């Protein structure tokens, strides 16, 4: 294809082994998941810019901006934790295993 | 189950959208509307594994037409054979492709 | 270097920023130099409440055994160079307080002190002559032709 | 290029003026002037602990604000299209969903604030 | 009495007067006692490489009217 | 319009013409030789025309637009 | 030559920063029924000079316990954003004529606050946490009213040029069809340049300085310069917007004049603000603009949506 | 070296991606996934997306400026690391970047890698048109038309979005 | 209602502005007379090119000229 969509494919399989092995911190992991669409939404703009596809100009902003609309999610579903836990790392997340 | 109702009650939500070669607004033609309606109308109604197995060829050349690679593989081989040609010395360049050369208009 | 000397004494001496370290009746006195009556702000004299950034310090009214520690730690946060005003009585030598359990004897056991304003509280007038003449000792500085015959 | 150009050139005049400001006067440092500031005594513990904030929903509900915003925000340009009537029907309709979920935040006690 | 700041903002006028002029003045000079061509669009860009193809100086201030054609 | 279709024709041209001089000695190659299955024109991508030019005009003319303020 | 331009753009500005220093002192002082500083030098001309040679040659003093990283990033970054926003501003011809330049602006001035967080976090204190937070606050405050403002007066430009924006003004000002737009527009700049009664982060009485408590003298005055130059360009910005000159191609003289003396007067008139009213809770900043603010601007963005439908008024967009 | 311009903005854009990937601190990633957007819009504005460009840049400072609130909030250890207070944050922090050189040197020597799909080195300016669009911009009548044609997407879109704040209202409630 | 409207009056004006303004923005257009107005207006601005057609010689609208009578005018907005 090209070099500049081997380069963000390959960001974003980097931010991919970034968020599926762990570091013992749950919002580092949900920076991980946003870089991931970072990567996503770069590359779909490219590829509809190169392509000039101009009605499909609507698809990478709202998959950005449903993006946000998960994410801000994992934020309240971060001080929940917090609201148990003193702090969020994953491996005191361990109580569901009996 | 893919329960289509956008024919069920006429109704069209994203049909609009979903094909390179749809309706666009102020009809501005994509960089591959005439191989997008080839291969439509080439492949429409009978059936995918016939598509497939018949409708090669416009399928190859949209495919081409939206990738551009093989393209890219005969700029890359003119133009390495242009540095061995100039780094070895027997090539000098025009001046019409050094910039002094007083375009058309 | 004599004329690089004449400049930086220029810039320090014409915007001297104080901090806001007042304890007692002087404090009030302070207060009423910076009224529109005396200006300090004409002099290039403006309050900043951070040690940060200022430059002097005038430490008005009594220092306590309770207050000794916060006005060192007060003094060593402030960023070079740095002078101490000490004024009214009760930073001088005690004054009133002089014989008491729980008033350091002057405020020059615990900070080198630059400038002696004598009052009880001296009057803003009195005060404007101090800093002037602290002015007047920063503007004589001789810090790079010291440097120089070094 | 002439963006790259004036982007240059500010973080040079930016970055020149701290290192004027740091290797041209004279240091001289001990361990008092590099000390926390509390106000003239020691710090109480260290400031890396968790604050107690209170407008954790504020900052989230900002965030969907904002991509509310990023939905009204290519209006102008409709402003040139031919289909006037949906339009007009649908922006209204978006800024009705903002001002529902304003109004849903002002009714069950989310614009106020915890404890 | 009041008026005595009237001299010192009158400097800030300066301070807000020598930057745009100064731009105006620069487009004066690079763009041949013309203002310079805004581009916003393709169309525009288009006509500017135009006037840059067919002036033959490579610049596209160098305008050529009526008289270039015989 | 008929400005940039003759420009169009002659930067081809051009290019078509000076691809015979170059490429003799490599064996197995037809100049000129199109990648699609189909003779209709199509609109060609930038590497075609100044693909042997100098890189000046590249980035006055590829990025020349975005780049002009 | 555009080293030149972007030099003589950029260096004029810190010069108006300092003797708006300068006549910020001497108002300050005169509406306090005092004399300003006059003694430096004629009516206090030299005030300026002294300030800026005194703090660059103190001592920048580092504290042991900050991170140097972005303790040495924040005020390089908060120079730089209120430097690279100069640009889009037609004066009568812009430095960099961007068709999308309010987005621009929007995006640096959001990235504006990020040297305050860095400031804030990078020092380890609990007044610049705490200035940090109120700086966060005033951010969840400001920006999901401003980005409707500016949207709002937007529509009846046609495009988000700023260039076209002095063409519409050529009949009538802005500020006679959106003069509740021009009070909501106001109180956002006095909201986001950090300015009182809206300070909320350099605060005096609350804090002692808030996120640039721990910064001494050197890596201060960026701040310092940042905030001014913010307040100087916000003014300029609000000029463009609401009240435009008359533009001749033949003379930029006229505009020139026109809009420097009206960005002049409006900063006269915001240190005539900033020291008039007392400082606002930050609990009661999100507790006016989530609740008086965005109501109010929710249905003059929905009446500019459908009013030029109304009246049958859709501007070009070119 | 000029012309390669959108593969220098892209391999920072690597880069800054290796070093976020790290997962050293929520603000120390939050400021190389910035860096990272930071020339992804870069590219984007140099491949004429002025709209998506700014809007990214706009969307990510206002969302982690969120994520530095909540960072500073509650997700937050005693002691911070930057980059070398941790071994493994460093170890996978130059194990990175010294892939993305592996393949920077494998793309700039035989211009064709195969990585999954083929991939060629020249900059993707060869494939950007010729032709002239006139008076306008394609995009902008992309996102004016999602009002017009985008009847569905808006109106999910939009429900989504309140959706999302009556679950984020609902979830923290406690009782 | 005159009480209730009175009460929420005196107590937030905001948020009766507020409603009084959505209102209008709401039932005004649908009692505007120039909206179609502003549908020829945005219908008639010339963004592409208006390509000719082929002739089978049947045709009585189209004209072969700018200038001739036949086809559409824009004498409503040069008046308005
Ligand atoms: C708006 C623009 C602002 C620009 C910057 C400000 C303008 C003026 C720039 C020069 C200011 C003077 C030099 C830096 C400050 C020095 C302060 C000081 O007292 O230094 C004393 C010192 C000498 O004192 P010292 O070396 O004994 O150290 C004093 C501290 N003790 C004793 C505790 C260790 O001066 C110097 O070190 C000399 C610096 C260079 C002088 C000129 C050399 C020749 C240049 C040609
Ligand atoms: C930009 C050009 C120049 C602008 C002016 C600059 C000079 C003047 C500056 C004055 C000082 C500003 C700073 C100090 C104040 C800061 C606080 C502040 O602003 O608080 C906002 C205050 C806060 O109100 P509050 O503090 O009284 O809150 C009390 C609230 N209740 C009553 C519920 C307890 O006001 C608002 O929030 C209202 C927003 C602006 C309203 C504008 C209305 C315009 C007209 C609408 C239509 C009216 C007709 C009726 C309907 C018709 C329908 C068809
Ligand atoms: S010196 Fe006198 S006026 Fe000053 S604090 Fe002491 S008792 Fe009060």
């Amino acid at each position: 294809m090209s070099l500049v969509y081997m380069n963000i494919m390959m960001a974003f399989t980097v931010s991919l082994t970034g968020l599926l092995m762990y570091r013992s911190h749950l919002m580092s992991s949900l920076l991980c998941l946003e870089g991931m669409m970072l990567s996503l939404f770069i590359l779909a703009t490219l590829m509809i810019l190169n392509s000039h596809f101009t009605l499909a100009s609507m698809m990478p902003i709202i998959l950005l901006v449903f993006a946000a609309c998960e994410a801000a999610l994992g934020l309240s579903l971060l001080v929940m934790v917090s609201n148990t836990y003193g702090t969020d790392y994953v491996q005191n997340l361990n109580l569901l295993q009996c | 189950p893919f329960f289509d109702v956008q024919k069920k009650l006429g109704v069209d939500l994203d049909h609009w959208m979903t094909i390179q070669s749809a309706e666009q607004p102020h009809r501005i033609p994509a960089r591959c509307h005439a191989f997008e309606k080839e291969w439509i109308e080439c492949a429409h109604g009978i059936g995918s594994i016939r598509a497939e197995k018949e409708c090669k060829i416009e399928f190859e050349d949209f495919r081409e037409c939206l990738l551009r690679q093989k393209t890219m593989k005969r700029l890359n081989a003119i133009k390495r054979q242009r540095d061995k040609l100039i780094k070895e010395g027997k090539y000098t360049p025009p001046p019409h492709h050094s910039g002094q050369e007083d375009l058309r208009p | 270097v004599a004329k690089l000397d004449d400049l930086i004494n220029w810039a320090r001496r014409s915007s001297l920023w104080p901090m806001t370290f007042g304890l007692a009746c002087c404090a009030v006195e302070m207060m009423h130099m910076a009224a529109p009556r005396y200006d300090m702000d004409r002099f290039g004299v403006v309050f900043r409440a951070s040690p940060r950034q200022s430059d002097v310090m005038i430490v008005a009214g009594t220092l306590t055994n309770k207050m000794a520690p916060a006005l060192r730690k007060v003094y060593d946060q402030m960023p070079e160079p740095r002078y101490v005003v000490s004024m009214g009585s009760c930073a001088n030598g005690g004054g009133y307080y002089h014989y008491s359990y729980s008033v350091v004897r002057g405020c020059d056991r615990i900070v080198p002190v630059d400038i002696y304003v004598p009052g009880c509280p001296p009057t803003a007038e009195a005060l404007l002559y101090g800093i002037l003449q602290l002015q007047k000792k920063i503007k004589r500085e001789k810090r790079l032709r010291i440097w120089y015959r070094r | 290029m002439n963006l790259m150009i004036t982007l240059l050139t500010n973080f040079t005049l930016a970055t020149l003026l701290v290192t004027i400001a740091f290797w041209l006067p004279q240091l001289n440092v001990y361990s008092e002037k590099t000390s926390p500031y509390e106000c003239g005594f020691d710090p109480m513990g260290s400031a890396r602990l968790p604050f107690s904030m209170k407008f954790f929903l504020v900052a989230i509900t900002f965030l969907l604000f904002d991509l509310e915003i990023a939905l009204l925000l290519p209006l102008p340009w409709a402003s040139q299209t031919t289909n006037l009537n949906t339009m007009l029907t649908m922006a209204l309709l978006l800024i009705f969903l903002l001002a529902v979920s304003l109004a849903y935040e002002w009714t069950q006690k989310g614009l106020e604030w915890t404890e | 009495m009041w008026f005595e700041v009237l001299p010192g903002i009158a400097v800030m006028g300066v301070c807000l007067f020598i930057p745009g002029m100064a731009t105006a003045r620069i487009h004066r000079f690079s763009n041949g006692g013309r203002e310079k061509r805004v581009a916003h669009y393709s169309y525009q860009w288009y006509l500017m490489e135009r006037d840059r193809r067919v002036s033959g100086v490579n610049r596209y201030y160098v305008s050529k009217g009526l008289e270039n054609i015989d | 319009q008929a400005e940039k279709d003759r420009r169009v024709l002659q930067m081809l041209r051009e290019n078509l013409e000076e691809e015979a001089t170059i490429m003799k000695d490599v064996p197995g190659w037809k100049v000129g030789e199109s990648v699609f299955h189909t003779t209709r024109w199509v609109t060609p991508m930038m590497g075609e025309l100044y693909g042997l030019r100098t890189g000046e005009e590249i980035l006055s003319s590829t990025y020349g637009f975005i780049w002009y303020t | 030559m555009f080293m030149i331009n972007v030099l003589t753009l950029i260096i004029p500005i810190l010069l108006a920063v300092a003797f708006l220093t300068l006549v910020e002192r001497k108002v300050l002082g005169y509406m306090q029924f005092r004399k300003g500083p006059n003694v430096v030098g004629p009516y206090g001309l030299l005030q300026p000079i002294a300030d800026a040679i005194k703090l660059f040659i103190k001592e920048p003093l580092r504290p042991a316990t900050s991170s140097i990283s972005m303790f040495i990033l924040a005020p390089i970054l908060a120079l730089t954003l209120a430097l690279t926003m100069w640009i889009p501003l037609p004066m009568p011809y812009p430095l960099i004529n961007m068709n999308l330049g309010v987005l621009f602006m929007l995006a640096m001035s959001s990235l504006a606050v990020y040297s305050i967080l860095w400031s804030g976090w990078a020092s380890n204190s609990k007044y610049a946490l705490i200035g940090a937070l109120r700086a966060v606050a005033q951010t969840i405050s400001y920006e999901v009213t401003l980005a409707i403002i500016l949207l709002s007066v937007l529509l009846m430009n046609g495009s988000f040029t700023l260039s076209t924006l002095i063409i519409t003004q050529e009949q009538v000002w802005l500020i006679f069809p959106a003069w509740p737009l021009a009070m909501m527009w106001f109180i956002s700049t006095l909201a986001e340049t950090n300015r009182a009664p809206f300070d909320l982060t350099e605060g005096e009485s609350e804090l002692v300085s808030g996120f640039n408590v721990e910064y001494a003298a050197g890596p201060f005055a960026l701040f310092f310069m940042a905030e001014y130059a913010n307040i100087i360009m916000m003014n300029i910005f609000t000029t463009t917007l609401f009240l435009g000159a008359f533009h001749n191609p033949y003379m930029p003289e006229l505009y020139t004049i026109n809009f420097t003396i009206k960005s002049l007067l409006l900063s006269i008139t915001f240190l005539w603000i900033r020291a008039s009213y007392p400082r606002f809770r930050y609990d009661q900043l999100m507790h006016l603009l989530w609740k008086n603010f965005l109501p109010l601007t929710l249905a003059l963005c929905m009446w500019h949506v459908s009013l030029p439908i109304l009246l049958s008024s859709i501007p070009p967009q070119t | 070296m000029m012309t390669y311009i959108v593969f220098i903005l892209s391999i920072i854009f690597v880069m800054g991606f290796v070093g976020f990937s790290s997962k050293p601190s929520p603000i120390y990633g939050g400021l190389g996934l910035i860096v990272s957007g930071g020339v992804g819009c870069g590219i984007v504005l140099n491949f004429g997306g002025s709209f998506l460009g700014l809007m990214v840049f706009l969307i990510y400072l206002g969302g982690m400026m969120v994520v530095f609130g909540y960072t500073t909030a509650m997700a937050t250890e005693q002691y911070p690391e930057v980059w070398v207070s941790n071994k493994v944050v460093l170890g996978t922090f130059i194990t990175g970047l010294l892939m993305e050189f592996l393949m920077v040197y494998y793309v700039l020597k035989d211009k064709e890698v195969e990585i999954v799909f083929k991939f060629n080195g020249m900059g993707d300016w060869v494939i950007y048109d010729t032709g002239d669009s006139g008076f306008f911009s394609e995009e902008a009548m992309g996102i004016a038309a999602l009002y017009s044609y985008g009847t569905w997407l808006v109106i999910v879109t939009g429900w989504s979005l309140l959706i999302g704040v009556v679950v984020i209202m609902e979830i923290t409630r406690g009782n | 209602v005159a009480a209730f409207l009175k009460n929420v009056w005196a107590k937030e004006p905001v948020l009766v502005a507020s409603f009084a303004i959505a209102g209008l923005a709401v039932i005004l257009p649908t009692l505007s007379p120039y909206t179609k107005y502003s549908l020829m207006i945005n219908r008639a601005t010339p963004y592409n090119y208006p390509v000719p057609l082929r002739d089978d010689g049947n045709m009585p609208d189209v004209p072969s000229h700018p200038q001739d009578p036949q086809g559409p005018s824009l004498e409503w907005l040069k008046r308005l």
